């Protein structure tokens, strides 16, 4: 099953069945059979980076051709391959915020308003860490179109007790409760607004 | 003489043979000469993408740098803060023997 | 670089429109997210800058 | 290249212009829709700049 | 004139075989001319890496200078105290044989 994240990466899913550690994957252009990239995996999923799409074709895509077998590591073996060919899971219907703020407060505590469609309030945000951007923390949903973020940098996060985070990284996106579609979403990168006086 | 010549005319035949095929005959790389020359091309090809990546990426900052010339208070893009910049100036120090 | 030379002589022409009157809002591709991914691209190619 | 040097010529005397007289009004090719199109296939082409 | 056009034979087969493989017959290592050409186009290569590296890393110091410009106070990076600095001026003393 094919899954277009927000971040425009491309993901897909396998089911284990336990008994074995490793597979086999093989991707390739849509137009042509030429190859873009093989190996082995030792995980259940695989992330196609927008970066690769953008190597390969000179834009981002929404069509992708899979081919993944099993392998075992002991002795050189590849089994029978599932082959994907269609459209991945898509989301584009709903739209994307338009304009994301974050502002730094004297309290010390980060506030992220963005402008969404009226009809469409619900939204999924996801936070990342500054030190490494992979991270990750402060994923889930939020109807409110205005976020508090209030003190969880200075806690268990980092090591700094009331300086605090100046940079963020924050990402929005129109979320879907039933199927659990994603939009693209819109991102923020710097330091923050400082606030006035 | 006629001898030695047999043992010439391999010589030539698989120098020859480099020109098509990876593998030398019995299934040895090539490793001579002609390796080099490949390799050579291979680093010419990264070379072409890196500075094609690199005139673009000057052509965005110089833009980024007026705008905060013009007015102060402009956040850093994260790509700026001290942190990657340590980085940056440690990876070249190491690269080339201490600067 | 047939395309880089192009761009280029856009971009100036907007400098010089922003240099002229502030508070012109940027083409969003000026933002912090782009420079930041562009950033991220050239120290992730060329082995930590 | 050819093109490339007459629409050069063209454009640096319309910034002299712009820098004489201020308020004149930009071709539309300096706005910021057809900028932010440039910049993102400047951004497309070559792999995220 | 049989008998040293057979030695001479011999020295053209080594020569043929240079290019292709490293090792020379018998098993002793390429070591004239050729081994200088095969030097010259690994530094070549590790040439090309450096300015590659060198571009991005001069693209992104003139932005932290910029930056240091408009606003004073900012931390150096680390990279650019003195004690970074004196190790490389040392280095280019000792290298160049002292300037």
């Amino acid at each position: 099953q094919g899954r277009k994240l927000a971040t425009r990466d491309i993901k897909m899913t396998w089911d284990n069945r336990a008994g074995i550690t490793h597979w086999k994957y093989a991707n390739r252009h849509v137009t042509t059979g030429a190859e873009i990239s093989s190996g082995i995996l030792t995980s259940p999923e695989y992330v196609f980076t927008l970066n690769d799409q953008q190597n390969a074709y000179n834009g981002d895509t929404l069509n992708m051709s899979f081919s993944v077998s099993e392998y075992a590591a002991d002795s050189g073996a590849v089994g029978a391959s599932s082959s994907f060919v269609g459209v991945v899971q898509n989301g584009s219907y709903m739209q994307t915020p338009t304009q994301l703020k974050a502002a730094k407060q004297l309290n010390g505590d980060i506030i992220f308003t963005w402008v969404g469609r009226p009809s469409w309030q619900h939204f999924w945000v996801v936070n990342t860490s500054v030190n490494d951007s992979k991270t990750v923390i402060f994923s889930k949903e939020w109807s409110s179109e205005s976020l508090t973020w209030t003190v969880a940098e200075q806690n268990e996060f980092y090591g700094l007790e009331e300086g605090g985070a100046t940079h963020v990284i924050f990402m929005v996106s129109e979320y879907d409760p039933s199927n659990g579609l994603v939009s693209i979403g819109a991102q923020v990168t710097g330091q923050a607004e400082q606030p006035s006086n | 003489l006629t001898t030695e010549q047999i043992n010439m005319t391999k010589e030539q035949k698989e120098a020859q043979r480099a020109q098509t095929s990876d593998t030398r005959t019995d299934g040895t790389r090539v490793a001579g000469s002609v390796g080099k020359q490949k390799e050579l091309y291979d680093q010419q090809i990264t070379s072409y993408k890196r500075d094609a990546e690199v005139k673009a990426a000057k052509l965005f900052t110089d833009a980024w740098v007026t705008q905060k010339t013009i007015d102060e208070g402009l956040s850093p893009p994260n790509g700026f803060t001290n942190s990657s910049l340590d980085s940056i100036l440690t990876a070249l120090k190491n690269n080339n023997a201490l600067g």
